[PDB]
DNA sequence: TCATGATCATAGGCGGTAGCGTGCGCCAGACAGGG
DNA sequence: CCCTGTCTGGCGTCCTCTCACCCCTATGATCATGA
């Protein structure tokens, strides 16, 4: 509503005022309600559907494991590597970029000290077991779990993960809700990646590919930006590059697909016949 | 069931198969007699009719009715669903030596034991007064016991501090979210009528106090006392298993 | 000035808007709706005689007989209500209808009938309506709810988006009639127009448009317009006006007059077609092409050949044009068929009809009805004229009509009820220009299209149904018997209409059980507007946006008073002012503010005329003539608000209070909380219990009175006078000479309800407030009733209350209370439990009541008196014997484990030709004695009336002063007086004198055959005896007590007085609430509700200091008239000038323990005169008072707040939800423990517990809780041996629940076994 | 029971008021057109027994 | 999909707990489908030790021992 | 002594010479329509 | 046979507390009263 509610509850509200605050308040009563309906469903149908879990093995034996990187969805990292790989058996031992030097064995169960050992050599990427790369039969490894959530040591043999882990995701279920170019702020090294780019003639760095994917390297080796780069976007820069803070290194057109091309030549027309496949459609209003 | 007023309303099933055996007993007569030519095949069709109305009713079009508008109940309206054998029998059961009354405050316990009502600790705990007893010699045979404990005489209450001691409960909030939602006392035995529960351990429940109201169990064995000291007391789950947040933050 | 009742304690009231309209009587929508049901209607409607002139003449199967209808008439009923009550009958009257039956001769059927007859009939029992506004049904006082349901009419809405997943979206037109077949018209993806009926199978439209026998090229003269081809002598010209042309790209060069207008490849602009229709252009010429695709309308058929050119509604080709131009055809008729002006749906929809004339149509739509069977043209017939066009079957109200000629465009909002073929046509015209672009879909909540039944017209349609089962009856009776000599009682028989009838009242889903706890309870549960029941929506499945608070909610439906949890906004409660209009929808009050001043004439709008006008908000400042005194003003035009200018507006509300229910008016310092806290406050006032001595609120509304006095709990009186007599049974008032009959002398007996029982086991109490020789006037209050003081409302009781954390005792939301609360018995209320006692009649012999009773000793027995019953008065205790029954067996009545008691009221009940014992005979010999006192005293307090007006009438005219009373004096007319207005005044009261005497001769013989009778009961049954047990309930840790803003609570600690902290007066505080609840749960009203309290206490202090010191009434005088006047411009304007130095002193008797204060709602007391009123007593401005402790002793830092709360006692008390089980009675089906508490049982260990012991890895105690504890039965006895020997330890077994499962799956064809 | 009648003038729905009525011997959603065997071919019988069933 | 994974077990007493226990009993009885009890929910049905906790040390016990 | 009328007790599944139903919604997988 | 629409089956929170309601109508037989 364009006229806003400009009174508080220490002064009055008048009649109307407290009538929208009525929209407001019954909407939400009523969003509680059919909430609780839905939460205490999908509660029921994951604790069905894993029911049977039990860590029954004591080492599955394999190493592939997921890949554990921060999140990174274009601003601020989000959730970084301390509060992911917190408590997880490592897949293949990490080696510090000090290559053929070992800094933790490929079995270690990654708690706190180690946690600050990793956030201090700015590790990349800690590649870690999981539950879903598993190799026991009828049921799931101890070491593939990680840490006995609600407690400190390893996991037990024994203890029902698939009951707590169903009833951890669908209890806040309650608490949820029902119904132009690449800006930077860091600073460092410039990453791109799966990108086939070529020269203009301007002397910048044109994009041929619409997977292009820009990174920004920090001075320690992680990432604290990536953008989405969109199909034949035009930067300010190349790879490898180094930036500055507040700096637009990239500029496109959202509403045109660009067909821009690699080699340079004349433009001719090969199976373009007039009246057919082109049609004469003559701009009126401005002459091009 | 009688309604205790000179009839049974009865259940559904036994209209069903009354039906069944109506309908079957008509056609056995009727091929007794002879059915006539093209005639042998109606009544066959109301048995059929009438047995699919008693092994799923409402599967085949229109449904049956004893009164009025509501269908009646076969045997897969037995089984299936809610109302049926496996949900409200089978996988959640009503359970005897148990109770519930409206929770409270009583901030003088620690984050180990909870109040519970003198009235309520007699009546969860009797066949342990009972055989404390007649173990220390207060009555002879079990009646004896029993109209000691239903007058509630000056010595019951010593049997009962006496059985209380290190004996947990198991306190259940009734919307039970997570694994938290059970967790396991020892009592103290509280003039009065409500449970006190420790203010902390209320985080975890997600109880309020403006009604809320809270069932306790009793193990029986001693293994599921031992269970409910070591796996479910209230001093070991600090942390949630959602993450490594404690969850006794205080509020 | 002021009623005498208002002398006694006048309300001081802020406020600042001047009233025009007074609050109406708050029940008149059960009264006035039944009112209008049941009472003799000339001219036909509505009422009873809509039914029985809808449903009659019942004429024959071609019989020439008729049984038609004269009137009806409702005698007195047998049993009044409290006879009625007690014994357990319905409260009903017997319906005697007059019927005729006629019966025709042969060969003229418009010939004479040989014989008539005319007689009375007994059909049914309607149950009556009380004055409060309820029904008795089976002794227990029942609601029948108003149900908000969707209007009749036409009604055209929008499946938007979700279909076909493209965008595309339908429109269908359901047109809803009152009473019949719906029809449903609507649209597919493919642009075709589908017609359907009750929701069946679906058939192109114009089906039923030839059913309504049309041809086709009088369907597309209705549908399209005309596109006219002339050939004149070169290339086929054509007529064109080019409005078709709007926007349109030509194929070729337009030209006209030798003048090129348009060309090829441009459309037509604005100025082209101004410039075809300035030169007035008619013939334009057209290529060959252009009418490649023109769809022809009507057939042309060749002369010569006698065939058929072309059909109808089909393209034109180039043969066809050859063929027609040599036939001798100039004139061709197409269709204009655009994009965006005109599709051709209709000729869409006839390229998909297979049908083509009436008969084909009309059997295709009888194949769809009934499948698979021979139609036959006068079935078909008939079928198509009995769903619309019968006068029987289909049936739209006036309330139909009107919307259905309103959402047309109509004129003439009457009409039949019945449908036409223009009625049809115009809902397919309506739907087709929808769908064009022009005119707006209609939303569904809009209270313009939600109409409000009521009690009358649900009773009506009942009852409707009930006759047509009867007709149904009585056409199969009436033409197979012999003709004449039957009546029209062997005929017509009253079992289907009292079923059906009776059913309704009796269990519907309407039909509701009262909440009654509380005059609030049950004023707001009469006023309830429930969108569920027959006819409406259901819980579990819908919705959205139902439950949704509309914008033309405003003044017609609370919108903040609403039952939270599984259904909110479906149980909406119907505003203050809203009455309900002639039709059936809502209207609301509004003045008509004329194009400078407010004129105070009210003047009610619906919902629908509200949306045209434009309104001005409630609140809007005006400078005493109604001037706006602003040129900005905030009002609110087509449901949405805005700021409008000072002379467009055309209406102001009438009061601020209007938008809000009786429920949440009675909440002071309303604008203060958030809605939510608001409407959890409002719930739990409707929750309220009702205490010992019920106080006053010191912070009302001012609604108090309306919701007392215009609800039934308290005694008004009728004609006003002098009281005579008080007592704690009866009130006499002598009425006023003014106000007086001239027969039936008259003076008023008002007989108090004392202690019984209400639905919710409270005490409904009547206790009289008025004195001795006190004069009353018409309308007011005598006796309080429950939860009221002189007729007020009171409902819990205000306390001292401070804000501060007390040693962790408080912390979530919880109360803690001085014992001083306790010690006062101020929350002691009172509660009322029935116990019955059947003996029932079974076999080796009936059952015995009497004492001699084996396996009993003298300690049970002494509690009991000689013939089994318990005494009125013996004060049991939980588990003793109140009745002794032995059957041929103790099974006597006790009672139940826990509750005490004392044994105020005992009944026995006698089914005719038992032997009545010895109590029976002492309580029949009781009441035969009190009935006889009673009608006794009503013969003498009357006399006594009488005898005082035949003294007043011989003051004058021929007075005795010596010799009146010599003579005894029943003779007092044959005194010395002529034949004057005198003489015939003592004639006439000797004809009512003899009267008296001879209608209490057959009154007392009637009484006593109601008192020696017995009753019809049970089938087999002996004698009820019910017992009345009445526990007083005080308060201890555990009750729920909270305020009026939403502040729940379980009160924790009961603490002693000494701990409470005191301030440096001494006084300690009674209640100390948490002050986390505040910042969170934005309940802001209830700190200024306190502040104000303490204002209101603190005058109150300041009158009982200038009166308890024996200060004379002026000093008194002076600080009342300060204290009433203190504000701005106010309502209230009071002065003691006028109160002559007694009714002060009476006033102030009254003040002493508070002064009360109203707070309207919106229009409330602001902050500066809370302040100011804070500062003519002696209080800290602040509101806070330094507080000492009580434990220490020391100062609390940074001083608290206190004042008072008026705080309500809950009815969730503690000791009704607690229970325990260690082994009680077990299941019969599957071996588990009963349910509930009633039934001794145990908690349910339900599936999220086991999902819960899961998930730890307690695995025995999951163990013993699903199969020890619970369902093994020779596992628990094994466990109850164990454990009374000392042995913890199971024996497992297997749940017998389970092999109840293996019977069920094995009693199918299934074969489920146990392998190994 | 054997009525004779005849289908289409003659609407059922009118008729429904009165016994006779349970419905038509069908085996199909069609009232089938029933053989008279009795009547034709089948006339007088019962000599089964009087067994006055039971 | 977990609805679907559920329903789609070798155990016909998990998939009758959950959802439509027609179709799961009709398919398991034609098919003669053979349960063992398999874990949690089958032997909170019948009424014995869950192979996760305390029962887990017991069912190994118990399959050693076949 | 016989006949008639009235009252009381005991006994079954739309009620009628049709029509009642009408305000959930999503997903999903089989059955079939159109081409 | 390869889509593409329709159809009909599934499913839609937990725990507790309270209250009412749970055939009436028609036909046949027996008894009493009146002629
Ligand atoms: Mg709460
Ligand atoms: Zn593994």
């Amino acid at each position: 509503i364009e006229t806003p509610i400009t009174a508080n509850f220490r002064e009055g509200l008048n009649v109307l005022q407290y009538f929208i605050s009525t929209h407001g308040a019954r909407k939400g009563l009523a969003d509680t309600a059919l909430k609780t309906a839905n939460s205490g469903y999908l509660t029921r149908r994951l604790v069905d559907v894993a029911q049977d879990l039990v860590v029954t093995e004591d080492d599955c034996g394999t190493h592939e494991g997921i890949m554990m990187t921060p999140v990174i969805e274009g601003g601020d990292v989000k959730e970084p590597l301390r509060d992911r790989v917190l408590g997880r058996v490592t897949a293949e031992d990490v080696l510090k970029p000090g290559t053929a030097d070992i800094l933790v064995p490929r079995n270690t169960l990654l708690h706190e000290q180690w946690c600050d050992l990793l956030e201090e050599n700015s590790v990349d990427a800690v590649k870690v077991r999981s539950v879903v790369s598993c190799d026991t039969d009828f049921g799931v490894c101890a070491h593939c779990y990680g840490r006995d959530l609600a407690r400190g040591h390893i996991i037990n043999k024994g203890e029902a993960i698939g009951v707590i882990a169903a009833q951890s995701i669908g209890e806040p279920g309650t608490q949820l809700t029902m119904r132009s170019s690449i800006q930077v702020k860091n600073k460092g090294s410039i990453k791109l990646s799966n990108v086939k780019s070529v020269v203009n003639s301007s002397g910048k760095l044109v994009i041929t590919s619409r997977n292009t994917e820009l990174k920004l390297i920090d001075e320690f080796g992680r990432t604290k930006e990536s953008y989405k780069v969109p199909y034949g976007a035009v930067l300010a820069k190349g790879d490898g590059e180094q930036v500055a803070g507040g700096e637009t290194v990239a500029n496109w057109d959202p509403h045109t697909m660009p067909v821009i091309t690699e080699v340079s030549g004349f433009v001719r027309f090969t199976d373009m016949i007039d009246g057919q496949t082109i049609t004469r459609q003559t701009d009126e209003l401005t002459g091009l | 069931v009688p309604l205790d007023g000179g009839r049974f309303a009865t259940s559904d099933l036994n209209d069903l198969y009354r039906r069944v055996i109506n309908r079957n007993n008509r056609l056995k007569r009727l091929l007794d007699l002879a059915a006539p030519d093209i005639i042998v095949r109606n009544e066959k069709r109301m048995l059929q009719e009438a047995v699919d109305a008693l092994l799923d009713n409402g599967r085949r079009g229109r449904a049956i009715t004893g009164s009025n508008k509501r269908p009646l109940k076969s045997l897969a309206d037995m089984i299936k669903g809610k109302q049926g054998r496996f949900r409200q029998n089978l996988l959640g059961k009503r359970v005897d030596y148990s109770g519930r009354s409206v929770i409270t405050v009583g901030p003088y316990l620690r984050l180990h034991q909870c109040g519970l009502p003198k009235k309520m600790a007699l009546e969860l705990f009797k066949p342990f007064i009972y055989g404390k007893l007649e173990l220390r010699g207060l009555a002879t045979t079990i009646k004896a016991a029993k109209k000691m404990v239903e007058r509630e005489e000056a010595v019951v209450w010593d049997i009962l501090d006496e059985v209380i001691r290190e004996h947990p409960v198991l306190l259940n909030r009734a919307p039970t979210l997570h694994r938290l939602g059970i967790q396991a006392f020892e009592p103290v035995l509280i003039e009065g009528k409500a449970i006190q529960l420790h203010p902390l351990v209320c985080a975890a429940y997600n109880a309020d106090f403006d009604g809320d109201q809270m069932a306790v169990h009793v193990p029986l064995t001693l293994e599921a006392q031992l269970e409910a000291r070591a796996l479910m007391m209230s001093t070991n789950n600090i942390l949630s298993p959602a993450n490594g947040e404690p969850i006794i933050v205080p509020s | 000035v002021y009623s005498y009742t208002e002398k006694k304690r006048i309300r001081k009231d802020f406020g600042k808007r001047p009233q025009v309209l007074d609050v109406p009587y708050l029940l008149s929508i059960q009264l006035d709706s039944f009112q209008k049901f049941i009472e003799q209607d000339p001219e036909g409607q509505y009422g009873l005689e809509a039914a029985f002139r809808s449903v009659f003449p019942i004429q024959s199967y071609s019989g020439n007989s008729e049984l038609q209808y004269v009137s009806y008439r409702l005698g007195e009923p047998v049993f009044d209500v409290q006879e009625c009550q007690i014994r357990g009958v319905t409260y009903s009257a017997p319906l005697r209808v007059k019927l005729r039956l006629v019966i025709y001769e042969r060969e003229a059927p418009e010939g004479t009938v040989k014989d008539i007859k005319e007689q009375e009939v007994y059909m049914g029992e309607i149950p009556l309506m009380t004055d409060n506004g309820t029904f008795v049904i089976n002794g227990t006082e029942r609601v029948i709810v108003s149900q908000l349901h969707r209007s009749p009419g036409v009604f055209f809405d929008s499946d938007k988006g979700k279909t076909h997943s493209s965008g595309k979206v339908l429109y269908n037109a359901r047109i809803i009639p009152y009473r019949g077949s719906w029809l449903d018209f609507e649209f597919d993806p493919k642009d075709n127009l589908f017609v359907r009926i009750d929701r069946r199978r679906k058939l192109p439209a114009t089906i039923i448009l030839r059913a309504l026998n049309y041809t086709t090229e009088q369907i597309l003269d209705l549908f399209f317009e005309k596109v006219i081809f002339e050939i004149r002598d070169n290339k086929l010209q054509m007529e064109l006006v080019p409005e078709r042309l709007r926007g349109e790209t030509a194929s070729f060069d337009i030209e006209a007059n030798g003048k090129v207008y348009v060309e090829k490849g441009r459309r037509i602009t604005a100025r082209h077609i101004r410039q075809l229709e300035k030169d007035d252009v008619k013939l334009i010429e057209v290529p060959v092409e252009y009418i490649a695709g023109k769809v022809v309308a009507k057939d042309y058929i060749d002369e010569s050949t006698g065939e058929l050119i072309c059909a109808a509604n089909m393209e034109l080709s180039l043969d066809l044009l050859a063929k027609l131009s040599q036939s001798g055809h100039k004139r061709i008729e197409t269709l204009f068929t655009n994009d965006l002006d005109h599709g051709p749906y209709i000729s869409e929809t006839l390229r998909v009809d297979p049908t083509n004339d009436r008969l084909s149509a009309l059997v295709e739509i009888y194949r769809m009805m009934r499948p698979g069977e021979p139609p036959t043209r006068e079935a078909a017939e008939s079928l198509f004229e009995n769903l619309f066009f019968s006068e029987d079957r289909y049936d739209l109200s006036a309330v139909g009509r009107m919307k259905f000629n309103r959402s047309l465009l109509r004129e003439e909002i009457e009409g039949s009820g019945i449908l036409s073929k223009d009625d049809i046509i115009d809902v397919m015209k309506k739907l087709i220009d929808i769908r064009n672009g022009k005119g707006e879909v209609d939303d569904i909540d809009h209270l313009g299209n939600r109409r409000i039944r009521s009690v009358g017209e649900m009773a009506e349609n009942q009852f409707r149904v009930g006759l047509v089962r009867v007709e149904r009856a009585v056409k199969e009776r009436l033409s197979l018997g012999d003709l004449d000599t039957l009546m029209p009682q062997d005929m017509i028989n009253a079992k289907p209409i009292s079923a059906a009838v009776k059913e309704f009242f009796g269990s519907s889903q309407l039909s509701q059980f009262m909440d009654q706890n509380n005059p609030l309870s049950e004023i707001t549960h009469k006023r309830r507007i429930s969108a569920l029941g027959p006819g409406g929506l259901t819980r579990e499945r819908a919705g959205f946006e139902v439950r949704d608070v509309h914008p033309t909610h405003y003044g017609r439906v609370c919108p903040i008073e609403t039952p939270e949890g599984p259904n909110i906004g479906l149980i909406n409660s119907l505003s203050v002012y809203a009455q309900t209009n002639e039709y059936g929808f809502l209207e609301t009050p509004y003045r008509k503010v004329t194009d400078g001043v407010v004129t105070d004439e009210i003047h009610y709008l619906s919902a629908i005329e509200e949306g045209n006008y434009v309104i001005a908000q409630a609140n809007s400042n005006l400078d005493e003539e109604g001037h706006f005194v602003e040129d900005l003003v905030t009002c609110r035009s087509k449901g949405e608000s805005s700021l409008f200018s000072r002379d467009q507006v055309d209406y102001m509300d009438v009061s601020t209070q209007q938008v809000v229910s009786v429920g949440a008016s009675l909440i002071p310092f309303l604008e203060h909380d958030d809605a939510n806290r608001a409407l959890m406050g409002a719930n739990m006032q409707r929750q309220a219990v009702p205490t010992l001595r019920a106080d006053k609120p010191l912070v009302g509304t001012g609604m108090e009175r309306a919701v007392a006095v215009d609800s039934g709990v308290t005694a008004v009186a009728k004609r006003g006078g002098v009281v005579q007599y008080v007592d704690a049974s009866r009130i006499v008032i002598k009425v006023n000479e003014d106000e007086m009959y001239p027969g039936e002398a008259g003076i008023d007996i008002y007989n108090l309800t004392k202690y019984t029982r209400s639905n919710q086991n409270t005490c409904i109490n009547q206790m009289p407030c008025v004195s001795l020789g006190e004069p009353v006037e018409r309308g007011d209050v005598l006796a309080d009733g429950p939860s009221t003081d002189l007729g007020e409302l009171a409902l819990g009781q205000n306390m001292r209350v401070a804000f501060m954390p007390w040693n962790g005792y408080n912390f979530e939301d919880s109360i803690l209370v001085s014992e001083r609360v306790v010690q006062e018995d101020r929350f002691t209320t009172i509660h009322i439990q029935e116990l019955a006692c059947v003996s029932r009649d079974t076999k080796l012999g009936p059952e015995e009541i009497t004492a001699d009773i084996p396996n009993v000793g003298e300690a049970a027995l002494s509690k009991l008196d000689e013939s089994g019953i318990v005494y009125i008065g013996a004060e049991v205790t939980g588990g003793d014997i109140l009745v002794g029954k032995v059957t041929p067996k103790d099974s006597s009545l006790r009672v139940p484990n826990g509750v005490s008691g004392t044994v105020i009221d005992v009944q026995v009940f006698t089914r005719d030709g038992v032997e009545k014992d010895k109590r029976a005979l002492e309580i029949e010999e009781m009441q035969l004695k009190q009935a006889k006192k009673d009608l006794s005293e009503e013969l003498q307090i009357l006399e006594a009336g009488l005898f005082s007006r035949i003294r007043a009438v011989l003051v004058a005219g021929g007075v005795e002063a010596e010799k009146l009373d010599k003579l005894p004096r029943d003779r007092w007319l044959e005194l010395g007086l002529t034949d004057e207005e005198k003489q015939n005044q003592l004639e006439q009261l000797a004809e009512q004198y003899d009267e008296l005497k001879h209608e209490f001769e057959k009154k007392l013989e009637a009484k006593r055959r109601k008192i020696t009778q017995g009753d019809d009961l049970a089938p087999g049954v002996l004698k009820i005896v019910k017992v009345y047990l009445a526990v007083k309930r005080r308060i201890q840790p555990g009750d729920k007590m909270a305020g009026r803003h939403g502040n729940k609570g379980v009160i924790s600690k009961i603490n002693p007085i000494e701990d409470m902290p005191y301030d440096e007066n001494g006084t300690p505080v009674d209640i100390v609430l948490n002050p986390l609840g505040v910042p969170s749960r934005m309940n802001i009203g209830q700190i200024l509700e306190t502040h104000l309290g303490m204002a209101a206490k603190g005058i109150g202090d300041k009158i009982n200091a200038m009166l308890k010191q024996q200060q004379e009434v002026a000093k008194l005088r002076e600080f009342i008239q300060r204290a009433y006047d203190l504000g701005a411009d106010v309502r209230q304007k009071v002065d003691l000038s006028t109160f002559s130095d007694e009714e002060v002193m009476r006033l102030a008797e009254n003040l002493r323990k508070g002064m009360p204060i109203a707070t309207p709602v919106f229009d409330g007391a602001k902050e500066a005169e809370i302040k100011e009123l804070l500062k003519l007593g002696d209080l800290p401005t602040s509101g806070q008072i330094r507080l000492y402790d009580g434990r220490t002793g020391e100062q609390f830092e940074r001083p608290v707040t206190v004042g008072y709360m008026y705080m309500l006692k809950l009815n969730h008390l503690v000791d009704d939800k607690m229970h325990a089980r260690s082994t009680g009675s077990y299941s019969l089906v599957t071996q588990q423990p009963l349910g509930g508490k009633a039934q001794f049982g145990g908690q349910r260990f339900g599936e999220m517990e086991v999902w819960a012991l899961e998930a730890y890895g307690a695995a025995y105690t999951l163990q013993e809780m699903l199969t020890v504890k619970s369902d093994d039965v020779n596992g628990r006895t094994k466990m109850y041996k164990n454990i009374v020997d000392g042995n913890h330890q199971m024996e497992p077994g297997m749940p017998e629940s389970f092999n109840v499962l293996l019977k069920e799956i094995r009693s199918l064809g299934i074969n489920i076994e146990l392998e190994d | 029971l054997f009525v004779e009648f005849d289908p289409e003038v003659i609407h059922t729905t009118t008729i429904n008021a009165t016994r006779g009525v349970s419905h038509f011997v069908r085996f199909g959603a069609s009232p089938a057109i029933v053989p008279s065997a009795v009547i034709h071919q089948l006339s007088v019988y019962k000599p089964k027994d009087i067994v006055d069933p039971a | 999909g977990i609805t679907k994974a559920s329903l789609a077990t070798e155990s016909f007493i998990s998939a009758a707990s959950f959802q439509e226990t027609t179709r799961v009993l009709t398919e398991a009885a034609v098919a003669g489908k053979r349960d063992e009890l398999r874990g949690l929910k089958e032997n909170v049905i019948v009424g014995r030790l869950i192979p996760a906790g305390t029962g887990y040390a017991y069912h190994q016990d118990r399959m050693r021992r076949r």
